[PDB]
């Protein structure tokens, strides 16, 4: 047993090969449409694979304009996460990636004005496996 | 207490359904007419005078006889001329009828069990002051007899075969003619006799 673990401080994300630095969170998730069909003589279910579906969720804090001006049009996004304790990184890449909606405005009291993004990516590259 | 009973006659078998027709039982009335529609006047209605063929259709499952010989008896009943006997206690009815339309079913679970789907028609016979001949005829013998003492041979046609003056049908058979004596008169106890037909 070692501590090897990662956290968020080390995440690295260039949107569109740009630093968005701003942005404390990040998830996105290549989920399948999986078939599930009952067979005659066999009592338990068949799971058949499908297409594959990418959907990306990213929120940070504004700081300029970039994802209104920006719009629908596509983009990239490639996240990488490096480990510090000792050395090697993760590095995944968004190979088409579009947003479902723009975050117009949003504004609330005294609170930092926060902007979430949320949209959807046709596929990905894996190009460091730690 | 709902229960359901195919009473066969030709096959001399009593089928008492395991499982409850499913979600319901329903049953169709509807009169015998057809609209006439005269000059100024309009549409009337006209009774006809016979009455109609209506079905009792519902659908069950045979669970773990088997079911695979079940749906057999019921797959031969269907091609069968003669009636079948159906009787529903609940809901009440009782009358002759015959299997328009039957089917099994295997699920991808529950492979031993059989969903059923059958439907039944209305049956009724074509006969071809005194008392009306309403009865139905349904009555079944074995096609071969065992010569009992006090029988006769025109007691045997009248018993076995109707009228009683059809001896002579059981007489001119060739193995009847070889069992039995050149006498038609006399007859033995225990000897087989076989009704034509």
């Amino acid at each position: 047993e070692e501590a090897s673990f990662l956290n968020g401080s080390d995440v690295v994300i260039l949107i569109d090969g740009v630093e968005e630095l701003y942005m404390e969170e990040i998830k996105a998730d290549f989920e399948q449409d999986e078939q599930s069909i009952k067979l005659l003589g066999c009592q338990n279910e068949i799971s058949r694979v499908g297409t594959t579906k990418g959907s990306f969720s990213l929120n940070g804090y504004k700081t300029d304009s970039k994802f209104a001006k920006l719009g629908f049009r596509s983009f990239e996004i490639i996240y990488n996460l490096s480990n510090s304790e000792t050395l090697g990184y993760e590095s995944i890449r968004l190979k088409n990636c579009r947003l479902k909606k723009l975050p117009l405005i949003n504004s609330k009291a005294g609170e930092i004005v926060k902007i979430e993004v949320e949209g959807s990516f046709r596929g990905y590259d894996l190009l460091n496996e730690l | 207490v709902i229960d359901i009973y195919l009473k066969n006659e030709k096959e001399k078998i009593d089928f008492h359904f395991p499982v409850n027709p499913q979600d319901s039982l329903s049953i169709k009335k509807e009169k015998r007419f057809e609209t006439v529609d005269i000059v100024n006047l309009g549409e009337f209605d006209i009774k006809k005078e016979g009455e109609k063929i209506r079905e009792i259709s519902f659908k069950t499952f045979l669970p773990n006889k088997n079911p695979i010989e079940v749906v057999a008896m019921l797959e031969k009943w269907v091609d069968q001329a003669e009636p079948l006997r159906l009787i529903i206690t609940g809901f009440g009815y009782n009358g002759l009828v015959t299997i328009s339309s039957f089917s099994n079913t295997q699920t991808a679970g529950r492979e031993e069990d059989r969903d059923i789907e059958i439907t039944f028609r209305t049956y009724r016979e074509l006969k071809i002051t005194d008392l009306k001949d309403n009865r139905p005829n349904t009555q079944t013998k074995s096609k071969i007899y065992t010569v009992k003492a006090s029988d006769t041979l025109y007691k045997i046609a009248k018993n076995l075969l109707g009228k009683g003056s059809r001896w002579p049908e059981i007489y001119n058979i060739p193995e009847n003619k070889k069992v039995i004596g050149k006498n038609p008169n006399i007859i033995k106890k225990g000897k087989l006799v076989i009704p034509s037909k």
